[PDB]
């Protein structure tokens, strides 16, 4: 689930 | 009085804030192209759901309730709840007349037919199709079309106890919010409908059982029908294609 984790952990700002 | 108090109204405002981008336009790219194709393949369906999935991640990250969890707790909730939330978006977006899903930024000529199931993995496609239609049918039309109700159902299922979440404070937070969102949904419906709301609350556990079952049985639906070079990676983390 690498991409889910990446999207969770990213700064969307 | 069934009128909402200030704390309840504020919780609803916050929920609407967290969900406010779900209906934003799509940019040019693989997902939009897939939605705009008249002849959709299984891969196109994965590309479409990618948009919704990405936006659920962003919604969750706005919620103080979600942000009180550990990072591992957040991850477990999203992994455990993604397809359930997606199925609820599916109920909001399904048109019984046309037998198709639409999206609020494109016109009615843009749709995903229910009969797309007929192209998926024959091991599971028939009963998933029937489960989706039966789940859709348990909702009153004015309730499944109410974005606030739909958003709250999404949060009730997102904040579900998950066996892999072991931090006691995460478990406490999740349980409390499950209860709170369920109670808030009932209060909202009481504020609109009075006593008639109570039948809807009594049906919620039946709805949730149907939702958990359909979502838990979805994982192999695309197996054998999709080339990985043509499908977004995020949905491929939830649906096994090879
Ligand atoms: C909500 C979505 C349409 C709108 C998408 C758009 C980006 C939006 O969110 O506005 C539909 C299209 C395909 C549907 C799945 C197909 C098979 C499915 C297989 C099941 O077993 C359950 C339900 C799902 C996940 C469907 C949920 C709703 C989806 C994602």
């Amino acid at each position: 689930n690498a991409l889910l984790r990446y999207l969770l952990d990213k700064d969307d700002t | 009085s069934y009128q909402l108090n200030a704390a309840e109204l504020q919780a609803l405002d916050l929920i609407q804030e967290a969900f406010k981008g779900m209906n934003d336009p799509m940019e040019q790219g693989r997902q939009a192209t897939s939605f705009l194709k008249n002849e959709k393949s299984p891969a196109d369906i994965m590309n479409i759901m990618d948009v919704t999935m990405r936006r659920f991640v962003k919604m969750a990250k706005r919620l103080p309730a979600f942000n009180d969890l550990s990072q591992d707790g957040k991850f477990a909730l999203l992994k455990g709840g993604m397809i359930e939330m997606l199925t609820v978006r599916g109920v909001r977006r399904f048109d019984s007349s046309s037998g198709s899903w639409t999206t609020p930024t494109l016109g009615e000529s843009s749709e995903v037919s229910i009969n797309m199931f007929d192209q998926l993995n024959a091991d599971v496609r028939s009963e998933q199709k029937m489960r989706f239609l039966q789940f859709f049918k348990i909702f009153h039309e004015d309730i499944r079309s109410n974005d606030l109700v739909i958003s709250m159902i999404m949060l009730i299922v997102l904040f579900s106890p998950r066996d892999s979440i072991t931090d006691p404070e995460d478990r406490r937070i999740i349980a409390r919010h499950h209860e709170q969102f369920s109670a808030l949904l009932n209060r909202y419906l009481e504020s609109l409908y009075g006593d008639d709301a109570h039948q809807l609350n009594e049906q919620l556990p039946t709805a949730l059982r149907m939702l958990r079952e359909i979502s838990a049985s979805s994982g192999m639906l695309f197996l054998g029908t999709v080339n990985t070079s043509e499908a977004e990676p995020l949905p491929r983390e939830f649906f096994k294609v090879e």
